[PDB]
């Protein structure tokens, strides 16, 4: 049955990319020009000649191809989607098509019959199967896919069906698509509107079944959401910390019973109840600002166990696209743990969860037992460079001579550059050094951190993540493994800033030496060709992940008045996992090393913002 | 000073 | 598979071992062969003595041809000539009435008996001048007679050649091995190490690695590597790129540039080919492969490589006219290969949809213009998108035109003074015709092709006589050049 | 190559013959080390022990592990157990302790060692089934254990 689908789908898109192809649409032009030739022909008498009957009899072996062709490919459509169908039905082993399938079956919902076929046969597929794909599922309620009312109420009853199998990872994500408007009313087209109906309707509906859970959970999320947009600027100079003012509800919210912490990963079972699951107990009555200007808020949970748990609420911050990242993580992850080559190699990315709770607020996981690799490097009192290299430059220093510079040219920043390059040698070799005594645990954590750092810069490049200076990376005390916490702009979005970011992934002096005397030859290269092969070879997987966009757009896009930016980034994604880019191919061990001299070029350091820290 | 590079 | 008789099989496994490079394992198996198996018969003797005298294992002690040939090379290395001569005078005969006995009818049959004469003459040859004392001239013209012979040879199977290629190595190695230390020895060391490396690219050119690796070793046991590396360094580097070793080739021929580039000082012209030959050949590794853009190693290894070549044509030689026409061929056919994905990639359907998102950009920042509306970070955004996508697709103009203009004077210089890359003038029309609109390249065809020879064109005549239509509105410059060819052509040939 | 010393170039010769699945050839080339070469050293003996009994050379005649392997299959053709248990019991004693004499501190180091080990565990398995009579149920569930233990083997390497 697998591969028998696999072929059908196989064959499905090359018709589908050749009729995308321009070879088609100069087909289809020539093919108008004979239609209105042959009508003009028709409508004047004229007697039939050689050239005339040539010339309709090419005409009729056209349409007759075009219709041949397009018969074959919806019945190739229709064997894919039952083949996937039958695999699924009393399938474990091949669970990761189900992507496919969806793939299969959204992007077709104008045809009545696969919906039919679906609705029919796929419906007692189990709903344990979807959770990865759940959110997609959740953001295809817009009516811009007009494919008949039969979709939309099948598609519906799925994801009721879905919900009540698995309340705990499906009411998070309905009651935050239901809450885009709900901090201004705590303090908008046709389409968000459908949206917001079709949640609504959703919420009732599983409420019906579940009232004391989901009236408990709703009431944690106004909670959270009225927390997010409390006004701290008056705390603004206290760090110690602050006690939340009685009116919130949040202080009052305690012994949830039905309640699962949102911030902490829950492994999912084949059965439909949960009764050895972590639930919420009660709340700290104190709370942290993180710094920056939009001072995100930081807070303690305690939960059944009693285990502190702690996590960071980000008012005024829009984590859907926070929430992507993490989603797109954990299926680079899970395929790179189901790929042969790599899961001998151990290639893993570190992943926290992110849980959105409305368009402009939302709650993330507090990463434990890391340390900032800045606060490690250059910190002012203990720093790293200071305690080795009391003959380099300080910090200080260094953060001077950028400011003083950054008014000049492009020759004498790059001359700045390179004399504190040359005054400042890199320290960060020492970490393990001075974290892991053992030989054999020395070696492995550095493997580790290698490693991790390969998998985390080919996915950074291939996501377009540009934010990632020192404060953006925390480095664990144990697994030494980088954790990438900010995320906050992604999706070259550096080239916006008035700084632009000339490279794709943070590969300073300081990483480098850290990684060990061979650089980035040896470990880092040949993790980064085997992650460029992954993606290469499951581009399909990560282009469904990505392309939840075009239906629910996020904050900051679309604002003052098939998306045009989403689109965008869509392309240069395509672009970038297909090795095109302009027209031209490239190896994986080509982009590596093309990547490698990008990263590594003094020429492009240069031009960085100072606050990055390029030569840390 | 701040790290990031701020708008 | 066991199955198959001993008679045929360890024949089978010994020509196997052969073909395969392996010489001392082929030795020690035939010596597993001899303590097991106690009576010969007359083809694993025969095979014995031809791995015998191959080897130069001088060890072990009618006769068969290999029998004759190991027995004329041992009095040859003894300095017996009266049995050297005998034995080859009965070994020629032998294979004369081995050859006529049999029915014949077969041309392809024909051609181990040739090989084996050839050989036998060879080593008559090499006989008569070791007779009485040798001589850098003698030698040099039993090169060159050698080389001749091999040129006349390039048409013929491998098989038939190999044994030629064997022998001819012993004979340089035996001649090594017997030669007082003087410029003479340095000659035979340089006669060898090109012979080596000439049977290097044969063996290349027939889908094997094992001998030109053993070519390459043999080299580097007599040669010593200095400062200035000579021209079996890029042999070495282009037998590794045929092994899929293309990493180490690279780094090996990256090594040999860096220590041309720093250490030429014009020494000699045949470091300066071979430096131009070897910076083509990078170019189109990089080019093949693909492991760092166009713009960067265009201009660092195929510009360098024709400047270099062009500078220093003053003695017009055939080995110095050879490379500058690979290079400036390599060079047209790099800028050829990239201007046709340009063209492909703007043809595409993806192109298409960027150019629609474009101009929805250029739309929308119009009527966000047109209209008073304060710049907020999604305008300021948009903007800086629609700034970043004009100077890509301004720059990819500008470089499809600057790789079209580089193809067309490279053809030009090619098929200026060029005889054997006369196939290509049709992509010459190819990137001429199609492209008469623009006004640059029509003037460097009437400036410098105006010159090229008219009777490369007449393959192509039909297509110039068919562009005198209108519809191809480029100017009148292009109209009366091609006009003025065509006439220039008839007059040259009427017919 | 003829840099390499011969005391590692016959026996790298060897192994890539061995992986290219040339057994009579290797047979053959070790006759001809042999003719030539008088003295045997440890590691070329080992190796013509493994080739002995990897080939079923049954025709050539402390002791290493393949020496102590090639015995006991043997004496397990001689229907002899005695002899055989004892080269078992030696090859395992001789294995543990020269695993342990090392510094250890290296995990790859202890996959031959728990290799070999386990071959000689198969092979006590093999005598014990054979020692008296051998039935068809006794084959199976010997069977169905060994492809469980190789599903078991599944991630490790193909060397071991
Ligand atoms: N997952 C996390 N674990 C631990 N600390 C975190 C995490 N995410 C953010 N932080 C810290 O939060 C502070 C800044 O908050 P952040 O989530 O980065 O949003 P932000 O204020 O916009 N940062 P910035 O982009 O520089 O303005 C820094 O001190 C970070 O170290
Ligand atoms: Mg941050």
């Amino acid at each position: 049955f697998l591969s028998l689908a696999r072929f059908s789908d196989t064959q499905y898109q090359r018709i589908e990319n050749y009729m995308k192809s321009s070879e088609f649409e100069n087909k289809q032009a020539l093919l108008k020009r004979a239609k209105e030739e042959v009508g003009l022909l028709r409508e004047h008498k004229i007697q039939t000649n050689r050239y005339t009957v040539k010339v309709q009899r090419e005409l009729e072996l056209d349409e007759l191809a075009l219709r041949a062709l397009k018969e074959d490919r919806k019945r190739f459509l229709c064997k894919a989607v039952e083949n996937y169908i039958n695999c699924l039905l009393s399938g474990e082993e091949h669970d990761m098509w189900v992507f496919r399938l969806c793939s299969l079956w959204l992007e077709n919902s104008g045809v009545s019959e696969v919906n039919g076929m679906m609705k029919r046969d796929g419906m007692k597929i189990p709903t344990y199967k979807f959770l990865p794909l759940m959110y997609q599922l959740a953001a295809r309620m817009g009516t811009k896919m007009m494919g008949g009312l039969g979709f939309h109420e099948v598609l519906n009853n799925l994801i009721s069906r879905i919900s009540m199998d698995h309340p705990h990872h499906t009411l998070f994500i309905i009651l935050a698509l239901a809450n885009a408007n709900r901090d201004e009313f705590l303090t908008s087209s046709q389409l968000d509107e459908d949206r917001t109906e079709a949640a609504n309707r959703i919420i009732c509906t599983i409420r019906s079944r579940r009232p004391q859970m989901v009236r408990s959970v709703e009431a944690l999320c106004d909670a959270y959401i009225i927390l997010a947009n409390l006004d701290a600027t008056q705390w603004k100079t206290q760090r110690k910390g602050i006690n939340i003012p009685a009116d919130q509800p949040i202080t009052k919210l305690k012994n949830l019973e039905d309640v699962v912490v949102p911030t902490m990963e829950i492994k999912v079972d084949h059965t439909g109840e949960y009764g050895n699951l972590v639930t919420i107990q009660s709340f700290k009555a104190e709370f942290r600002l993180a710094g920056g200007v939009n001072l995100p808020k930081i807070i303690d949970c305690v939960g059944s166990d009693g285990k502190e748990r702690r996590q960071l609420v980000k008012g005024r911050d829009d984590l859907r696209q926070d929430a992507v990242m993490q989603q797109v993580f954990q299926m680079c992850n899970t395929l790179l743990q189901r790929n042969t080559e790599t899961r001998k190699r151990k290639l893993t990315i570190c992943t926290y969860k992110v849980v959105p709770l409305s368009q402009r607020s939302g709650v993330l996981e507090w990463c434990t037992g890391t340390v900032p690799i800045g606060e490690f490097l250059v910190n002012n009192e203990d720093g790293a460079h200071k305690r080795y290299r009391p003959n380099d430059f300080s910090a200080f220093q260094c953060q001077k001579k950028m400011m003083e510079v950054q008014k000049k040219s492009f020759e004498e920043k790059y001359e700045v550059f390179m004399d504190v390059c040359q005054n400042f040698q890199p320290v960060f070799r020492y970490f393990c050094m001075e974290k892991f005594l053992d030989p054999a645990i020395w070696f492995e954590k550095r493997l580790a951190y290698t490693r991790s750092v390969a998998t985390s810069s080919i996915v950074g490049y291939i996501l377009g993540l540009g934010d990632r200076h020192v404060q953006n990376i925390l480095i664990n005390e144990q697994s030494a493994e980088l954790v990438h916490i900010d995320l906050g702009v992604a999706f070259e979005q550096g080239k916006i800033l008035p700084t632009p970011e000339t490279v794709p992934f943070r590969l300073t002096r300081d990483i480098v030496d850290g990684m060990g005397i061979t650089g980035v030859e040896g470990v880092f290269r040949r993790c980064c060709e085997k992650t460029m092969e992954v993606m290469r070879n499951s581009q399909e997987t990560l282009l469904t992940i990505v392309e939840v966009l075009l239906y629910d757009p996020l904050f900051d896009w679309t604002m003052n008045p098939f998306n045009k930016v989403a689109e965008r980034v869509l392309m240069r994604l395509q672009e970038k996992l297909k090795g095109v880019e302009e027209g031209t191919v490239l190896s994986v061990g080509g982009q590596v090393n093309l990547l490698i001299q990008q990263a590594i070029d003094p020429k492009n350091l240069s031009r960085l913002f100072p606050g990055w820290k390029a030569w840390v | 000073p701040p790290l990031s590079q701020e708008t | 598979e066991t199955a198959i008789p001993s008679s045929t099989r360890q024949a089978g496994i010994i020509q196997a071992l052969q073909n395969l490079g392996l010489c001392h394992i082929l030795s020690v198996y035939l010596k597993g062969l001899d303590y097991e198996n106690k009576d010969w018969c007359p083809e694993l003797e025969e095979l014995h003595y031809q791995a015998a005298w191959r080897n130069m294992q001088w060890d072990h002690c009618g006769t068969s041809y290999h029998e004759s040939l190991y027995n004329a090379l041992q009095s040859l290395r003894d300095r017996e000539f009266s049995t050297f001569y005998e034995s080859l005078k009965y070994a020629r005969v032998k294979e004369v009435e081995e050859m006529c006995k049999r029915s014949l009818e077969s041309v392809y049959s024909l051609y181990p008996t040739l090989s084996r004469l050839q050989a036998i003459g060879e080593l008559e040859s090499i006989g008569e001048l070791f007779s009485r004392s040798v001589t850098h001239r003698q030698l040099s013209e039993v090169y060159i007679k050698w080389q001749k012979h091999s040129q006349l040879l390039k048409d013929s199977d491998f098989s038939f050649q190999e044994p030629i290629m064997a022998l001819r190595t012993v004979i340089l190695e035996i001649l090594m091995e017997k030669e007082m230390d003087n410029s003479q020895r340095e000659c035979i060391k340089d006669i060898l190490t090109k012979h080596l490396v000439e049977l290097s690219i044969l063996a290349r050119t027939f889908k094997n690695t094992q001998l030109p690796e053993r070519a390459i070793f043999q080299i580097k046991q007599y040669n010593s590597v200095s400062c200035g590396v000579s021209e079996w360094q890029l042999e070495e580097a282009q037998v590794f790129w045929a092994k899929k070793e293309q990493s180490l080739a690279l780094s090996i021929l990256k090594q040999m540039i860096k220590k041309l580039d720093a250490s030429c000082a014009a020494n000699n012209p045949s470091l300066k080919l071979t430096y131009t030959e070897c910076l083509r050949v990078c170019g189109n590794w990089l080019a093949e492969t693909c492991l760092e853009n166009p713009a960067v190693i265009m201009q660092t290894y195929l510009e360098k490589a024709v400047e270099v070549a062009g500078n220093y044509d003053g003695e017009s030689s055939d080995e110095l006219r050879n490379g500058k026409m690979k290079a400036f061929l390599s060079l047209a056919r790099f800028s050829d290969t990239q201007y046709q994905r340009i063209e492909n990639y703007m043809k595409s359907s993806e192109f298409e949809n960027k150019q629609a998102l474009l101009k929805r950009a250029k739309e929308e920042v119009g009527l966000l213009r047109e209209h008073k509306i304060q710049t907020n970070r999604y305008t300021v955004k948009v903007q800086r998108e629609l700034e970043l996508d004009e100077l890509a697709l301004r720059a990819l103009k500008e470089d499809r035109k600057r790789f079209l203009c580089k193809a067309v004077e490279n053809y030009i210089n090619c098929l200026l003074s060029g005889e054997e890359h006369d196939m290509w003038v049709f992509r010459l029309c190819s990137l001429w015709l199609e492209n008469s609109g623009v006004s640059e390249v029509n003037g460097m065809m009437k400036r410098d092709g105006m010159k090229i020879p008219t009777y490369k064109f007449l393959p192509l005549m039909y297509q110039l006589a068919a562009r005198m239509g209108t519809k191809m509105m480029g100017g009148l410059g292009f109209h009366e050049v091609l006009n003025n060819l065509i006439s220039r052509i008839s007059m040259d040939h009427p017919h």
